[PDB]
């Protein structure tokens, strides 16, 4: 869902049409749109350098990474890779349709249940969320700094 | 959209070797366009279905599923 | 709702009366004026898009502020400005209304009764809408006298904000 | 207390949506039939207690046993009940000619007409001639031509001939 | 068009394409354009769905004759209703720019559904197409292609 | 003129003594002649319009100015106060729009008399004097009954006498009645609909031709 | 063969007789190969075999 | 499984043959049988036409197929109709059979959590039901219209 | 019966049921009546037709009306070829015992078909119930319960 | 009106007997945590009109279909109704809490809500989540410490939640 299926559907449900209130709130979302764009561009540059500066920064050299820890093995570690590598990529698709809808039904559904059978610790994947958020706000600039940031922490918060 | 299945099914022909656990107990999720059909065999081969919910759809969702 | 002939209607209903000819004369006077005033809403319907348009960045130019203040009251994100459209696109349903009912009946029923009341409420500001009527005020484009029929309404609305 | 305009308003209303211009223009055209509609208000109102009088001999003949002991209108008093309530009919009818809508001849002489009377005992029957023996004596006061400019209303005298068969039929 | 960009891109494993990317720039920039065209189609609901109802029932009175389904005061009242419906339904589309809206509320499974109710498939299309050609004859001449194309979506969709 | 219709009196908490003495549930039955102050006038002003409109609909907008500042000054007697509000054209398009008659009625003895009606059958005696006095002429023959200027007395806003175990009459009766919400569930505008488009539907002319074989 | 390529990737018998191959052309036509997909998965031979 | 079936596996579990009870049960079950037959035939000559007057009957001019209701979209009408079409084959099967288990097993296993988790409303199926009960009555006859309503009101009591 | 028992017994593994053996020998027995029903059908080929055809535009006139579709002498032949073909499917239907030649040959996909033609499909079936109640008038009674039945299978596999 | 203490006279006084000293017992509890019951219902008057804008805009976000055209909550009086009666809600509440019974909440604000409403049209249903919709948010506003001394008030605080679920079921 986007931002403009979620205002036909708020139209549908009310059962009028889209007048000059949903036109505004449309208006809104192309002239954000522009810097969406831009922004989509210069994260799919460099994902691989965000997620290796997140790691580098939070979960390297802990006890999580050390023998004893979640992130100990090869297959574990790659899995830690692939997942917060996830994370950025539909943070990015989130930010694109302007609702975090769609990536609460993709990745939050189960996520939760999973990372509870498997014994993932959460709040280690919320610092490196974080640490996503702050590369990513450093990378792109403010305003879609912060734009990224409100999906990031909503994935961090639907995590917790 | 998608649906969280837990279903069982017994073995109405001859009976197999193999150990066959999941085939006659499973919980899969299956997206909402095949969850038709695929109950629809679970229908025909005589198994109960024990827990259907939703896993990713809300209700009432008119556009956007 | 308050119209001048239910106005005559209803102060003959009090006395327990018939019509007479000082209800029916006010009568006479709605008609003859709505033929000044029903082509003053055509100037209006016609131009519904420019107006709520125009108003609404008149406001943003006027305070620079509420484009920028984080808050649900003012317009910082989009469903504010959402919200900044449908606001401004009621006003004009009811001037329109007020226009074609010829007194100022829907003007009291749907907009102004209670209206200092919310705006204590959840802080929205009435100069805010001050200068969005007064945007409509000088953009309308209306002339003749049907115009001075049209601006009545916006100024009777301005008062009422303050 | 609802308009002809009134009427579109709240019903524009609604919708949320400016009134169409197709609507105007037929509210344009109740402005030039707005100077008949003072014609046969005015007409009315000047030949009023005529038509009561002359309505109630109609009646009371033609259903003596009223006026007859042990009738509902027999005494000096309720016969004034009757008499004088005949006004309140073309009190509220007059009012929706002028109107033009029949909102407040709905919910002030016709909402509680047919309640009233079984606590009452006023005969249902006896009402639905009287108004009826008024109906066809108020609009053959508004339709002959006597000093007044010839035009044609009969698109609009139809509405007070609606207007008292709703009068008429929400009681009897 | 976002999110039919978005799930073509999400059945590869890979990110949105610079070529998509200049889709969603082009359909940004010419958006402001399709609120216009919407602006102009919800301001002229009433008579163009009237008039194309009456173009249809000029086309085709096998409807409106007594052994058709649209026979009587309320089932005509219903079909314009049909045609307001599919009239909102363009509108959605033309600002959208997919025809998924179009498609998932009011194409997907209408052959089924007009066959149970009686209904010719045939009629409602050329009372679509009626809305085709009194929208065209409404607006501006590309921007008429623009809003005809949708239509045009819609009509040979339904046969 | 003609002298009112004959109604047979129920059985009601106030048409009797009754041996409370100051219970703490009863209303604080306020006086003018207390006052002396900017302050005290601030709260009896604002019981009297809890009173007679309601909580909900004392909004600013339709409370009077000049009737505010009549008492502060004490020219008009707070009974010749209440005839302001009760033939106020700001209450009476909220009440005798929404209202018939025989609600008309009801409404003023709840509020005004602060009382129950007795039956129903002197809502109808009070009812022709209404349409023929009109809405001032029976609010007027209301305040100057010999009912209400015993009990009340002069200088006392209206309140409910005796109410033991009974609802707060605020609360019991909606401003406007039953009648008139299923016209505003008519006049819904429906979405969808058949009816909307049977107003088109005759304007469109269709011509059928069958063929017999 | 496209339909045969389907029969042999996820069954590995490709065809078994013409009347299949007519069978699946209806479902190849109606939505695309997607459809085809999914009425070979929901077969109860591929349930049995 | 049948009448037939379910008075063998009656008495597989007592242990013993079939004596007169059951041959006189089995006997009941032929002469019914022949109706029955007949009943099918006249079911299935016009089931589109009697679930045609079940929705003109009971659910079509409503809330629920206005906008903002569950049989607003084209598809979720076309579900509709083909969950009455299934009410009724079903029916006519469990008619045949004599025996609502087989009905039960089929359709009541699953369809409760399916229309609660769908959000589909219970008491408009129930009212539809009813409806294509009275048609079907009115359709076949009086004792045969009977029988398909005792399986139709066992479905419909499945669903509540 | 045959051709269905067999490859009702060729699904699964095993030969021909006693059941099915017993369905055959009743087949066998009843295949006599079953040869003379055919023989009075045949023989009333005509009439059967032309009632038939004549109740179907009694009942619904829009085909022949000059909007539809049966139009025109050429075309109210072809109409009635077309209940000629679904009379002589019945026939094969009543002697084989199955719906499969009566299926494979006329009913499989006539949907599509009578949808590219422009010919309503609830007419055909009006045709074949027309076609069902003069061949009940025509035959024996239980006998045309029989030809009733596969009439009705056509009539409700059309629709 | 009534108290935990006259809760226990009236109580008392249907028996006719002498007051129990494990019902003196508990109401000197009531003594002991009668200054946590202070500042919980000081806390939420400090924040009344606080918590009634924000559960106006979680309610009519969620319900969009209120304030838009042909709700109950459209127009601006009507809007000014169910908004400040959202203070009714939460003047009784608080008036609940600090005598700690329900018998002010059930014979003023509980006794004729799911009465009004049928002649209203207002919808029972919204109303009960506006209310259930102050309730987390005012046992949340209570149960956070700044600038206070720590205590514990589970025993108390489920004593409101208690209350509005009272005032929510009673309704809808
Ligand atoms: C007249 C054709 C018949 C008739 C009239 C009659 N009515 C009464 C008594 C009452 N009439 C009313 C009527 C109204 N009250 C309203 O508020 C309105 C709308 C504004 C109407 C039309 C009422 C309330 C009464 C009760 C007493 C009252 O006058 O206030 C009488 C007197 C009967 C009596 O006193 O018992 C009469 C004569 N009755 C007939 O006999 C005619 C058939
Ligand atoms: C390889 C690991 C493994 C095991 C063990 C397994 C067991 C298993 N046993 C089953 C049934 C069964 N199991 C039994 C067993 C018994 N009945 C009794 O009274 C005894 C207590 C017990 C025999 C010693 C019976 C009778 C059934 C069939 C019941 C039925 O008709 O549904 C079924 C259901 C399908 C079927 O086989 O019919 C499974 C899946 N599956 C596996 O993957
Ligand atoms: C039918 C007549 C009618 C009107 C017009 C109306 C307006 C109205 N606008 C409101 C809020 C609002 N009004 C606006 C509008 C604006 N704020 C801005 O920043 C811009 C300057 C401006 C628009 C140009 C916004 C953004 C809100 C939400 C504020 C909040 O939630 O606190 C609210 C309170 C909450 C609500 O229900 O949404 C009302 C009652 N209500 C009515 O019944
Ligand atoms: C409020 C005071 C007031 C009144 C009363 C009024 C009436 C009025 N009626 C008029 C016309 C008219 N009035 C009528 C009315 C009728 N003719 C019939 O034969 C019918 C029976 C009947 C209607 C039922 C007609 C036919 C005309 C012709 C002129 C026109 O269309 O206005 C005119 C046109 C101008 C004129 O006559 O000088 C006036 C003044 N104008 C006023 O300012
Ligand atoms: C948004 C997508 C959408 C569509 C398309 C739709 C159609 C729709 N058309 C209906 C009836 C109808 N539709 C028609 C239509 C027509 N008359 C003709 O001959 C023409 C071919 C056609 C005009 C285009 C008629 C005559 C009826 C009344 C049939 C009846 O009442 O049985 C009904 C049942 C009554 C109702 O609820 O209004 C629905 C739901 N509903 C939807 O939600
Ligand atoms: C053969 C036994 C059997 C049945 C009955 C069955 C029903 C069934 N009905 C469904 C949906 C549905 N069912 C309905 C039904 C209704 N809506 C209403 O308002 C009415 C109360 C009711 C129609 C009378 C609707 C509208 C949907 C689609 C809802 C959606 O858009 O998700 C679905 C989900 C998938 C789909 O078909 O779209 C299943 C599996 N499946 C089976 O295997
Ligand atoms: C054995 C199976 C079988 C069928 C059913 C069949 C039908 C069939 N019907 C045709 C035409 C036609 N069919 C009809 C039918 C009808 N008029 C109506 O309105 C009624 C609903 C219907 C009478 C039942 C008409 C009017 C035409 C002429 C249409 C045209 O020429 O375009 C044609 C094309 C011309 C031809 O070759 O005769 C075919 C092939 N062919 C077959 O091989
Ligand atoms: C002391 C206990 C007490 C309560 C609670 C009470 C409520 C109450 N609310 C009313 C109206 C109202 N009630 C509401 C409230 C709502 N409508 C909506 O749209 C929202 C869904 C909802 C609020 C959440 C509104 C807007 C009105 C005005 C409706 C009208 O004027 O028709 C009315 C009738 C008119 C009035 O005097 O204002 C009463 C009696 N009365 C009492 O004596
Ligand atoms: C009527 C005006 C009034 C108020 C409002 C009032 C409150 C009040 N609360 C107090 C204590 C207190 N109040 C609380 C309340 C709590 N602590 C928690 O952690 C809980 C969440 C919460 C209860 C739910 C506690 C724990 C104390 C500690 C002191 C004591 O036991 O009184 C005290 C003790 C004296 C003081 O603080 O100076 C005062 C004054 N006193 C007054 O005269």
């Amino acid at each position: 869902q986007d931002a403009i299926t979620a205002v036909i559907n708020s139209a549908d449900v009310q059962g009028k049409y889209l007048d000059t209130a949903a036109l505004e709130k449309l208006k809104a979302y192309f002239s954000t749109g522009e810097l969406r764009v831009r922004a989509a561009t210069t994260i799919s540059a460099n994902a691989a350098a965000i997620v290796k500066e997140a790691v580098a920064k939070s979960l390297l050299y802990s006890d999580i990474t050390r023998p004893g820890g979640n992130m100990y093995t090869t297959r574990r570690y790659a899995a830690c890779i692939r997942d917060l590598d996830y994370y950025l990529r539909y943070a990015t698709y989130a930010m694109l349709a302007g609702d975090p809808s769609i990536l609460d039904e993709r990745v939050l559904n189960g996520l939760k249940e999973t990372y509870n059978s498997l014994g993932v610790p959460v709040g280690a994947t919320v610092q490196a969320i974080q640490a996503i958020k702050e590369v990513t706000a450093s990378l792109v600039g403010a305003d879609a700094g912060k734009e990224m940031g409100i999906y990031l922490d909503y994935i961090s918060s639907g995590l917790s | 959209r998608l649906f969280k299945i837990t279903a069982l099914v017994p073995s109405l022909s001859r009976t197999r070797t193999q150990r066959e656990l999941q085939n006659t107990y499973f919980t899969k999720l299956v997206p909402y366009e095949n969850w038709f059909r695929e109950q629809q065999r679970i229908q025909k081969a005589g198994g109960k279905i024990i827990k259907v919910e939703l896993a990713t759809g809300k209700q009432g969702t008119n556009a956007g599923l | 709702v308050k119209t001048p002939i239910t106005e005559a209607i209803a102060a003959a209903d009090t006395q327990g009366r018939f019509l007479g000819n000082t209800e029916l004369q006010s009568a006479r006077g709605r008609y003859e004026r709505a033929a000044a005033s029903l082509e003053a809403a055509r100037g209006l319907t016609s131009n519904a898009q420019r107006l709520i348009d125009g108003a609404t960045q008149a406001v943003y130019q006027k305070f620079p502020y509420t484009t920028q203040t984080p808050g649900p009251q003012f317009a910082a994100d989009s469903r504010g400005k959402s919200k900044c459209a449908r606001d401004v696109g009621h006003y004009l349903r009811i001037i329109t209304y007020s226009l074609v009912a010829g007194g100022t009946g829907p003007l009291d029923e749907y907009l102004i009764a209670g209206l200092a009341e919310i705006n204590s409420t959840f802080d929205l500001s009435p100069s805010w809408y001050v200068e969005a009527l007064k945007h409509i005020k000088a953009n309308h484009g209306l002339s003749g006298q049907a115009a001075n029929e049209a601006n009545t309404y916006i100024d009777y609305a301005i008062n009422a904000l303050s | 207390t609802l308009d002809v305009f009134t009427k579109v308003v709240s019903q524009a209303d609604s919708r949320g949506e400016f009134l169409s211009n197709e609507q105007l223009d037929a509210l344009a055209n109740v402005v030039k039939e707005g100077n008949k509609r003072l014609d046969v208000v005015n007409r009315i109102t000047s030949n009023a207690s005529a038509i009561v009088t002359n309505a109630a001999r109609a009646l009371f003949e033609e259903q003596p046993q009223l006026i007859a002991p042990g009738g509902n209108a027999y005494t000096n008093r309720r016969m004034a009940a009757c008499l004088r309530d005949m006004e309140i009919i073309l009190r509220y009818v007059t009012y929706a000619i002028l109107a033009g809508d029949a909102s407040v001849l709905d919910d002030r002489c016709l909402n509680g007409l047919r309640e009233t009377y079984q606590a009452l005992g006023t005969p249902g029957s006896s009402v639905a001639v009287g108004v009826q023996k008024m109906k066809d004596a108020a609009v053959g006061i508004a339709n002959d031509p006597n000093g007044i400019t010839k035009g044609d209303c009969s698109q609009l005298i139809s509405e007070v001939a609606s207007y008292f068969d709703r009068a008429a039929a929400a009681v009897g | 068009i976002v999110t039919k960009s978005i799930v073509n891109a999400d059945a590869e494993a890979r990110y949105l394409s610079p070529g998509e990317l200049d889709r969603i720039k082009s359909f940004v920039a010419g958006g402001q354009q399709r609120l216009r065209i919407a602006q102009a189609l919800t301001d002229n609901r009433e008579r163009l769905v009237k008039q194309a109802g009456d173009q249809l029932f000029q086309k085709r009175p096998d409807v409106v004759s007594p052994g058709g389904n649209a026979y009587g005061q309320e089932m005509t009242a219903t079909c314009l209703r049909d045609l307001d419906y599919y009239l909102r339904l363009v509108t959605y589309g033309i600002v959208a720019g997919d025809v998924t809206p179009i498609e998932e509320i009011g194409v997907i499974g209408v052959r089924e559904m007009y066959k149970s109710l009686g209904t010719p498939i045939e009629a409602v299309g050329e009372g679509v197409r009626a809305l085709k050609n009194a929208a065209s004859t409404l607006l501006s001449a590309e921007d008429a292609a623009e809003a005809g194309s949708y239509f045009d979506y819609v009509v040979g969709a339904l046969q | 003129s003609i002298p009112l219709l004959e109604y047979k009196p129920s059985s009601q908490n106030q048409r009797v003594p009754g041996y409370e003495v100051p219970n703490e549930d009863t209303p604080r039955i306020y006086r003018i002649e207390d006052a002396a102050y900017d302050s005290e006038l601030k709260e009896l002003i604002w019981a009297t319009y809890r009173q007679v409109f309601s909580e909900h609909v004392i909004l600013k907008f339709f409370r009077q100015g000049n009737l505010e500042s009549q008492l502060k000054n004490r020219a008009i007697s707070v009974r010749d106060f209440v005839r302001g509000l009760a033939k106020s054209e700001a209450f009476k398009t909220l009440v005798i729009k929404s209202n018939s008659n025989y609600r008309l009625v009801e409404l003023a003895l709840k509020r005004l008399l602060g009382r129950a009606p007795y039956n129903k059958d002197e809502e109808i005696a009070w009812s022709i004097k209404i349409a023929t006095n009109g809405w001032d002429g029976f609010v007027d023959a209301l305040l100057d009954s010999e009912e209400y200027q015993s009990n009340f007395g002069e200088n006392i806003v209206p309140y409910q006498r005796r109410r033991y175990k009974d609802r707060p009459f605020n609360l019991v009766t909606p401003r406007y009645g039953n009648y008139w919400r299923d016209k505003l569930e008519s006049e819904r505008y429906i979405e969808g609909d058949i009816k909307n488009f049977l107003e088109l539907a005759k304007s469109i002319e269709i011509k059928t031709v069958t063929f017999t074989p | 063969k496209v339909i045969e390529f389907l029969f042999r990737h996820l069954l590995g018998r490709a065809p078994a007789t013409q009347g299949e191959i007519r069978q699946y052309n209806k479902l190849l036509a109606d939505n695309g190969l997607r459809a085809a997909v999914e009425a070979i998965v929901d077969s109860p031979e591929y349930s049995r075999y």
